[PDB]
């Protein structure tokens, strides 16, 4: 024996040896890079709001008044369900599927993450 | 008044002979880049940065330059010394498009490097053409039988080399290589410039492998070795990927 | 091949009626005024 | 210093023309609006400027308005018009016929809008319709309201009939253009149309 | 002096009247009349 | 707790948000583009991505290489963004990042030569409203929280007219009163 | 014959000339002579707003 | 006085004497109104101050 | 045999959520015989199903050891004797329908490393006219 545990225990000081590599020099001893070829501090995507949702409108308090409010906001819903997606699968997979509210909670699921906009 | 011009700076020659930043093209707070720090809406503020009154003051004035069923990827090398500096990078290539001829990708690869000697282009375009026509019917196999080879890899990068191991079944297509190569720098931390360069130096490697299959037709499917965990029981892997310093 | 060429001057008035009998003489001033102009570069 | 050696011609962003051809090959309507109407105003001023012998490319951009003009005359016998954005496309229509039928006195910008094999179809659509309108069939009775509508719409296509009729110069037997012009010249009371 | 820049404002806003009110440059009639209005005369021969 | 780590959250977001200090120009009838989403215009120009003929030219490759031209362009709009630069960070076929650049090239949304001091300016649109643009939570600074849908307003800013929401005054000139 | 179509025709054309007629009423003596044109009237936006161009064109 | 006021759309009387001085001063140049005026304020709200 | 050891000594205790309760730890069926139907159709010698039985057992089993850490590719490549190929399918497979990369600390999964996100600028557009700011 001792054969597979310790296969999957080098496994995961090696998972773990690989983020304590990249989050040094990426965030923490510098905050960023240079690209050399164009003058743009490069940074890790995950920190960055890939997509930007829709806009709002508003108006301002006091009438007769021509000042600009231009801002911004972050949004999401309920920040605790992660964005596992089973939106990218066809519906014609899971109806062999074996209980009924396994179904139900799929498609909460997806109803949940279709609902990225507001 | 006090705006600044969209356009009419291509400070890009002087970086690539700076001798500071690691750009293989050519050879003869405490941030760096304000790209997190607000400046308090003041353009001035950005003079205080070293590498940004050098694209102003080192900077020049450029005018803008004016212009099928299934793809056959082609890696194609590029050497060519010329006056003391010389040029070497890699690029990819469709053969199945001819959207643009290897003249215009040389005139365009001119204009950056701002020579525009009128015969580089020419040599370029020659270059590009004969490693074209020596590979036209070798990269457009249509290969079967499942051969699952075993594939050492290494990349060069200003002796920062990357050095790899790992089976690989080039019959089904699911896996793009560049997908693969994507995948490997999003988890060891690298640059964005190892994207390509990985998967430029795979391609050829394909075709290297895909070559023996037709010209001499050596078959030699017999046992990738592997470490008696997936394919092949032996007892019931190879390697992993690094960045080695020389 | 680009040639970075000066348009032609078109006679856009100030007010615009829609008759055309309110339209004749200020054209004709234009005419007038515009190849004068223009006779000399000649 | 880099700051000062600036392109005098270019520091105003694109020129009109690139502006003018860019705006229609967008979807924006308000800036195909602005673009039809500077065509209209160059075409009108300067024709020499959008001769379709200099800018080849032109020619399907105001087919690509005038060509779905065909199902508004086939629906204009009944009050179709209803919201505003319908008779906007009817308005930028009616403007681009306006535009191909004023470049049409050229003579070297007729050939190419001849030897298009479909805008004589539109010609001999809107010649058929108001045949039908001089005649007094049953079929396709027009509605009154749309008339302003039409009756500019059939003064700008016999301005082009009667600028391309001579590359028609071989006439056959069995015409529709020759029948639907005598049909029509019993009916008007026009004498610029007569 | 303020009546004369009024007048030098009015009857430059009040002037065009057709090309920047969105419902006016929208009607039937205006846009048939600015259209008709750019009509060039017809070459005889 | 929740308080603490929306403010968490607030800080550790405006801590990466690339502050703008230098106005970008689009020309005006370039303004069908979104960055978030592909519009009907990019498909019938490049089809070519959108044919699933081939396995190397997907739509989520375009998208990824259309934000990294247009996202490298605006961080430093000054600069003319060149080939050779974008080429050797993409992993894509030469003809293909070639028709991209100059696709964007042609409708002015990267290198578009033009000097804003010889144009004035206008209002078009209403004076007043508080626009907020709804962007995404970055995932990557989300909270642990070992077992919500808190929205955060990052940055406020105010404009007293369209003469300095075009030349990014945002009255600092209360500092330098001239 | 159909009526949907036309009442709803009516139900914009209607509207849109009211607006049409009720294009001009801020051009008359005594309504331009006094002051509620130009102060407070950012609820109208139709000009006060075009100052930004007359100036900038030698008009004044 | 010569200190900066306070947030602007307020016209003070000073600013009110001194847009009055340079318009029976000059009669035209709204540059040289703007100026005369304290400089902190543009050309574009000086003539909509004035109408 | 050999992996009852391994779920007994030193495995994080199992957090599931309700849409993988259809999971089985033993033996596979018909979602994943559909969903990548390659390791049963005869596809070469080397994908056999037994190999894509040890490879998902060995996949969430190096997730149970660490459940607060994004299990890599390349970290399960290390010690998988297995196409590339495969590995990406099935490690996009269980992270897709949530197990094994569903409750971890955020600022643990790779992302590629890039430029900001100019989303949130503001543009001003060239009006021939003028230069009226971008707000819709």
């Amino acid at each position: 024996t001792n054969w597979l545990y310790q296969h999957s225990a080098a496994c995961s000081r090696f998972n773990s040896d690989l983020f304590y590599d990249r989050v040094k020099v990426l965030l923490v001893d510098q905050q960023g890079l240079r690209d050399a070829y164009t003058n743009i501090l490069h940074i890790p995507e995950s920190t960055q709001s890939t997509t930007v949702l829709g806009w709002r409108r508003s108006k301002n308090d006091s009438p007769s008044d021509t000042s600009i409010v231009y801002e911004t906001v972050i949004h999401d819903n309920d920040l605790n369900k992660p964005k596992t997606g089973l939106s990218e699968i066809p519906k014609e997979i899971y109806e062999d599927v074996v209980d009924e509210d396994v179904l139900r909670a799929i498609t909460e699921q997806q109803n949940f993450e279709k609902c990225n906009e507001y | 008044n006090q705006l600044i011009p969209q356009a009419y700076i291509s400070n890009f020659h002087n970086r690539l002979t700076n001798e500071d930043d690691g750009i293989p093209i050519f050879t003869m707070g405490n941030a760096v880049l304000p790209d997190l720090q607000d400046q308090h809406h003041n353009p001035f503020n950005i003079l205080r940065y070293p590498k940004i009154r050098d694209t102003f003051i080192n900077g020049k004035v450029v005018s803008p330059y004016r212009l099928s069923g299934e793809a056959i990827m082609i890696p194609i090398t590029l050497d060519i010394e010329h006056m003391g500096h010389t040029i070497k990078d890699q690029f990819l290539w469709n053969y199945n498009d001819d959207s643009i001829s290897p003249e215009e990708f040389a005139s365009i690869y001119c204009k950056d490097l701002d020579m525009t000697s009128a015969t580089l282009q020419t040599q370029i375009a020659n270059i590009i053409k004969e490693q074209l026509k020596d590979l036209e019917n070798i990269a457009a196999t249509e290969i079967m039988s499942d051969l699952h080879v075993i594939i050492n890899l290494t990349c060069n990068l200003q002796d920062r080399f990357f050095e790899d191991n790992f089976q690989w079944n080039l019959n089904d297509k699911s896996l793009t290589p560049e997908r693969f190569a994507t995948s490997i720098v999003q988890d060891l931390g690298l640059t964005r410039e190892f994207i390509p360069l990985i998967s430029q130096s795979l391609h050829e490697t394909i075709l290297k492998i895909k070559k023996d299959w037709v010209d001499g037709h050596l078959i030699q499917d017999h046992v990738p070795n592997d470490a008696a965990f997936g394919y092949l029981s032996g007892i019931r892997s190879n390697w992993c990927p690094r960045v080695e310093i020389l | 091949p680009l040639n970075w060429v000066q348009g032609p001057a078109i006679f856009h008035m100030l007010t615009s009626p829609y008759t055309q009998d309110e339209i004749i003489n200020h054209e004709m001033n234009f005419l007038k005024g515009r190849l004068l102009e223009l006779q000399e570069i000649t | 210093n880099v700051f000062q050696s600036l392109p005098k011609e270019t520091a105003r962003g694109v020129d009109d023309l690139t502006r003018m051809e860019m705006a229609l090959l967008s979807g924006i309507p308000e800036e195909i609006k602005w673009s039809l109407k500077k065509y209209l105003t160059y075409s009108n001023k300067a024709p020499y400027m959008i001769s379709l012998r200099t800018l080849p490319d032109l020619l399907p951009l105001f087919k690509t308005f005038i060509l779905p003009l065909e199902r508004i005359v086939e629906g204009l016998n009944k009050s179709s018009i209803c919201d505003s954005k319908a008779m906007d496309s009817l308005q930028m229509g009616l403007n681009a016929l306006l535009i191909l039928r004023n470049l049409a006195q050229d003579t070297d910008s007729v050939q190419i809008l001849v030897k298009d094999r479909e805008i004589k179809s539109f010609i001999l659509f809107i010649l058929k319709k108001f045949q039908c309108v001089a005649t007094g069939d049953n079929k396709w009775q027009l509605y009154e309201g749309n008339a302003t509508f039409f009756n500019e719409l059939t003064h700008y296509t016999l301005d082009l009939m009667e600028a391309i009729s001579s590359y028609i110069a071989p006439a056959m037997k069995d015409d529709h253009y020759f029948q639907t012009l005598v049909s029509i010249l019993n009916y008007t009371k026009d004498r610029y149309m007569v | 002096k303020q009546k004369s820049i009024r007048q030098k404002l009015i009857n430059n806003v009040a002037s065009q009247a057709h090309h920047n009110i969105p419902y006016l440059r929208d009607s039937p009639f205006t846009a048939a009349a600015q259209r008709s209005v750019q009509i060039r005369s017809k070459v005889i021969v | 707790n929740y308080e603490q780590e929306a403010q968490k959250l607030e800080e550790k977001a405006l801590r990466f948000l690339a502050k703008q200090t230098h106005p970008v120009i689009i020309p005006s009838f370039a303004s069908w583009f979104d960055i978030s989403k592909i519009h009907e215009i990019e498909k019938r120009s490049n089809p070519d991505f959108f044919n699933d003929s081939s396995r190397f030219k997907t739509p989520k490759a375009y998208k990824d290489t259309r934000n990294f031209i247009i996202n490298t362009y605006r961080l430093s709009p000054y600069e003319y963004l060149t080939i050779t630069a974008v080429r050797r960070n993409v992993a894509m076929d030469v003809a293909s990042i070639v028709k991209i650049h100059a696709f964007l090239e042609k409708w002015g949304l990267i290198n578009y030569q033009i000097d804003p001091r010889t144009k004035p300016s206008l209002i078009g649109p209403s004076f007043t409203g508080h626009f907020q643009v709804v962007l995404d939570t970055p995932q990557g600074l989300k909270p642990f929280l070992p077992e919500f849908p808190v929205n955060l307003t990052i940055k406020k800013n105010v404009y007293d007219s369209a003469q300095d929401f075009n030349a990014l005054q945002d009255e600092s000139r209360n500092s330098r009163q001239i | 014959l159909h009526p949907r179509e036309t009442l709803t025709h009516y139900l914009w054309s209607s509207k849109q000339n009211e607006l049409v007629l009720q294009g001009d009423q801020y051009f008359n003596e005594d309504a331009a002579r006094t002051s509620d044109i130009y102060s407070n009237n950012n609820n109208d936006r139709s000009l006060m707003g075009n100052i930004s161009l007359l100036y900038s064109q030698g008009r004044l | 006085e010569n200190n900066g006021n306070s947030v602007k759309k307020n016209w003070s009387d000073q600013e009110m004497l001194l847009l009055l001085e340079g318009i029976e001063m000059y009669e035209d140049q709204w540059e040289k109104i703007a100026d005369h005026v304290g400089g902190h304020k543009r050309v574009e709200d000086c003539i909509e101050k004035f109408l």
